[PDB]
């Protein structure tokens, strides 16, 4: 109900405020005004998503681990489980409004290929979030368009785009972890997990360096 | 002599504490200090003992990790007088305000430690009491040890950091640079556990007979996740049952030191985080 | 339904982080009527303190972002609405709180220990809306926050000893009331000296877990005192 | 051996500068530590005496706002061993990195070195080269007074000096070098005055000057004094005034440390507060 300047202002008024629901909110809908988004608003709407939705991984995390260390009690797990699924309901409804705003707007306007490796990472990224919650009938399909939507983004990633490049080292650390995590394919993950680090160590400043040592850290716990 | 301060020099203001032989105010002496003071009218030879030992152990220390002495005072009453560190006990954050401390400041504080005691035994100092209420935090930047009242130069009621062998007491003398190393790694265990060991027993008389014989040992299976693998086999080293199983501390400090280095984030995998 | 479940729920709730339902949780057991267990009576205080502290925090951020506007009078009207859209959260959670106090912990109170912690919590949360209240209301607000601290402060020095956490934490609390609410720092370094004074002569006779209920307090009226004469 | 320290335990590291007489390293000696070495096979009588001078005053020294003297050596070459600090001296916060200090800490390092030559005072020791590069950041928190190469006990026969370029915190007497004792308390009250004016305007004293040679002579003369017109706007009227009152030509007119550090500790009172009260937590 009002300008795209008021929304934004609302959303980096709401970021200080780490009220991350209504951030999301704000974005949301300068995303459905239908404009293609700045580097400044495109970053507001990643804070935004992946602060409301990794509260609730964090949850989901801590209650599914409760419900796994309930031993001889029904009841007890019944009240884990129970919470579980409200928790991963909102999991879900969560991811379904950010790819819900990847593929109708975010995607399809993006003029330069940063930002469509942004985009398309992000979506194999809430793809993924999905994947780690995913039943098995279903599970399937999620983690088939994720990797999709992230191999798609990654074969333009390294071709267009610097090897000291973030988005292209953060779309390796996702992928890598996509692999190793959701799947089980350690050797695919820390395959391209050492190759994309050694190539960084050949050739943001100090957005690289935290970026790197995440690597390394990586491959010293996958190994 | 050069360490003793005239009378009426320090202004003695609130008091916040006790300490080994006396009470602990805190003063105003060119910035703020740190004062323990007996306030007995008339010392009895036992005190004046205790007091000028404790002074000769601290004016041999000099170490930006040993609470430093900064002189003592005799004339309303006997008094020990060193720096003012603002922060807490480690035991007061650990085990009364749970402080929750990431895992690089817990590390980082096990490390300091391991230096002022490194320190203290290369000068041929045993503290005999070095437990987290002992270990001060100045303005959440230093460790200070502190509080050496029952110190020694080794020349020719805190019970759950006291070694097997000092609760036996069966010899004439049982502390040593070993018991102090098996004090540091309860101290150790309080890090990495953020609890005080044997939280199940419940009486004080019953605990010192059963660490005594051996039949009770710390549990270390309640070490937190995040503690690197290292320092959990660090305190395993510092607490055997037999002394000249521990290590000392110059290879306590330099494997603690290391092990700093290369510390992870975080455990398990990890995603882009810009946020 | 069951109270049993709701406290169950309130804790899966709390290692969750998830604090709006762990206090929706605790609400509803409260309204059960029943006076709450001591673990019961703590799981509602945290969840409603963290609940209301997330709202105190932004309230902050952005009250303070809009006093500090000037240049711009369309950024500084959209810093000020919400703020009202955090303060009108803000007082629902300290309404309901109050509504809880009034209408079933006070009453059902039988024990001084219950009561003067149950009085303590109605002056803190009308202190949270002490803090936002402007011109109007504030001085009921203000006066009705000064009245539950002084009952409980009373009942504390006649039935609880100095060193008592619930004691303590009174002095802490109304203290704070004195010097942040009232702008009175002397009165408010009167009673925090005063309680801490009382508490470290009897602190050698506590036993080594009351000493860390108590000394938890006693730390934070010293940390007070450094700060508020300095 | 009282506080010498055997050849072989101190493992000496990097070059990170020089200080008054020698250059100074990192060193590990149960822990970090810092190293004055004077870099020279055998010590002429005058730099033993005056290595002797030092570690002479420096075991007098026991304070927090003193780099922590922790002991010497004579064996390979002399040194001098302190407490290490991580962080920079004063001088390249202020004029090298233009590290934005706040006002309320900049009161706060002004308090801690006032501290510092309160106690160095007391126990009569004159620093003699009292300057914001001698005075150290602990871990961007704590002020640490050091090198005392210059500094001495104030006696009869006081000292007998290499005053080089760092001739800015000089007071005129001291420029002169006409008076009974040129050194003395109150020289180094102009040296703190001094300090004052760089933490108070950012900058050197002097800064802007067409010539440099004269400096010394307009100085000397009392021709020039620093431009208190360029404090800036929120440093508290009282620290102002005590500036002023640190740098007042005549030596006798100057204030002494304890009711410098007294007036710093009372306007530092005065500042808004920057935290809250704490309340209680939950349990
Ligand atoms: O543990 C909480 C109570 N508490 C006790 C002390 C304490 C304990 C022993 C000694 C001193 C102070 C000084 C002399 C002494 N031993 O000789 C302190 C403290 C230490 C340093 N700075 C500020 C406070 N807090
Ligand atoms: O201009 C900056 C170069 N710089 C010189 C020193 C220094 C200066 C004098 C002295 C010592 C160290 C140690 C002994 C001594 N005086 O006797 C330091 C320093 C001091 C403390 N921690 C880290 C570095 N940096």
């Amino acid at each position: 109900s009002m300008d795209k300047n008021e929304l934004v202002q609302k959303a980096k008024l709401a970021e200080q405020a780490e009220r991350y629901d209504d951030m999301a909110a704000c974005m949301k809908s300068v995303t459905e005004q239908g404009a293609e988004l700045s580097n400044e608003e495109r970053n507001l709407l990643s804070v935004a998503y992946k602060n409301v939705v990794g509260a609730r991984r964090s949850s989901w995390r801590v209650v599914s681990s409760i419900e796994q260390k309930t031993e001889g009690a029904e009841k007890k797990q019944q009240m884990a489980r129970e919470y579980r699924e409200k928790i991963e309901t909102e999991l879900r409804d969560i991811c379904n409004d950010v790819l819900s705003l990847l593929e109708k707007f975010l995607i399809p306007n993006a003029s330069q290929a940063e930002s469509k490796v942004f985009y398309l990472k992000m979506k194999g990224d809430y793809y993924r979030y999905l994947a780690e919650v995913a039943a098995g009938d279903d599970k399937k399909g999620i983690v088939d368009q994720s990797q999709q939507a992230y191999q798609e983004a990654f074969e333009i990633s390294k071709k267009e785009m610097q090897p000291t490049h973030p988005i292209r080292l953060g779309l390796a650390l996702n992928f890598s972890v996509f692999y190793y995590e959701i799947l089980n394919s350690p050797e695919k993950a820390c395959s391209l997990a050492k190759t994309a680090f050694d190539e960084a160590i050949a050739e943001s400043y100090k957005d690289s360096t935290l970026i790197m040592q995440l690597l390394r850290d990586n491959l010293t716990l996958w190994t | 002599d050069d360490w003793e301060i005239p009378d009426g020099q320090i202004t003695v203001g609130q008091r916040i504490g006790s300490g080994s032989f006396g009470t602990v105010y805190k003063g105003k002496w060119h910035g703020d200090v740190a004062v323990k003071m007996l306030n007995v009218t008339a010392p009895t030879p036992q005190q004046l003992q205790a007091f000028k030992n404790e002074v000769g152990v601290l004016r041999k220390t000099r170490h930006v990790n040993i609470l430093l002495f900064m002189g003592y005072s005799t004339k309303p009453q006997l008094a020990i007088v060193t720096q003012w560190c603002e922060g807490s006990s480690l035991y007061h954050h650990l085990h009364a305000s749970e402080t929750k401390f990431e895992m690089k400041k817990l590390i980082d504080i096990a490390r300091q430690t391991a230096r002022g005691m490194d320190y203290l035994h290369a000068k041929s100092i045993i503290h005999r009491d070095l437990k987290s209420n002992n270990i001060f935090l100045h303005e959440d930047n230093t460790v200070k040890i502190g509080d050496f009242g029952l110190a020694t130069v080794k020349s020719r009621g805190s019970i759950l950091w006291m070694a097997p062998e000092v609760i036996r007491m069966q010899d004439s003398n049982p502390y040593s640079f070993q018991s102090d190393v098996y004090a540091f790694g309860i101290v150790l265990y309080e890090l990495m556990t953020g609890q005080l060991p044997y939280s199940n027993i419940n009486n004080r008389d019953q605990i010192i007979e059963m660490v005594g014989r051996g039949s009770l040992s710390p549990d270390l299976s309640k070490v937190r996740s995040n503690c690197p693998k290292r320092m959990k086999r660090l305190m395993a080293e510092c607490l055997k049952k037999k002394r000249d199983e521990r290590p000392s501390f110059p290879r306590i400090l330099a494997e603690i030191e290391e092990l700093a280095r290369e510390l992870p984030k975080i455990h398990r995998s990890a995603s882009e985080p810009s946020l």
